[PDB]
């Protein structure tokens, strides 16, 4: 996997491969 | 936060994975 | 005989937008 | 759910804002 | 929706999601 | 523009709303 | 039975590329 | 249009710029 | 009846984040 | 081909690390 | 075409806009 | 390298056709 900062729509992108099936939660701070 | 921990700093996969389901 | 998988992509992507700092979830199937 | 919803056919940024936090 | 710098092609993406089907234009300064 | 609007500085659903045909 | 709407998503990205700061217009239906 | 044209079948850089502003 | 330059787009964005430094090649067809 | 056994079913990041350069 | 900094995921999508059927490869500095 | 020319400085379509098979 990729090793530098992932940010903004690029950050959740990164979760929706990564996660794949088990979905996951995209929370700022919330 | 994962902005901080990913975005403003580098974090690897397993850590990505933190946020997972 | 569409294709979930990239929908998903486009789907997670404008959540990001949509949703904002409040954020939000994704869960396909279990 | 939202892929079956949104997927199947188009959803408009209002339909989306349902699948918020 | 979003409180951020739109930038780049995200800001069109942006459009393309908010505008639907009346379309939009792009146009740096032109 | 819409880049000095959105980009450049942070703009509102509403303005960019203003670049929709 | 294909997808327009993802289709066009990936449309703009490319005009967004492709036209540089000549910038584009688009437009689906009406 | 550019969804009849390009989206039932690939659309080359060059077929695309038609397209432009 | 599927749409494989859609894909394709899809599967570059996805080889960026998962080889990382490591980098890769895409082929289509010759 | 990567888009043959991708594009017709769902790869995960392990089928994909196979990909890589 | 675009006159700026293209990079990270982007670059890549440009390569896959730009070079077509001939495919590409991407490799920071491998 | 494709990184120096194209992101940390501008770089033509031909400059970055020079990344195509
Ligand atoms: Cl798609
Ligand atoms: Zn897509
Ligand atoms: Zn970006």
């Amino acid at each position: 996997f990729v090793n530098q900062h992932l940010c903004g729509s690029h950050l959740v992108e990164a979760l929706y491969l990564v996660c794949g099936x088990r979905g996951f939660f995209y929370t700022p701070k919330t | 936060g994962i902005v901080e921990q990913c975005c403003t700093s580098i974090c690897s996969l397993y850590q990505l994975e933190n946020y997972c389901n």
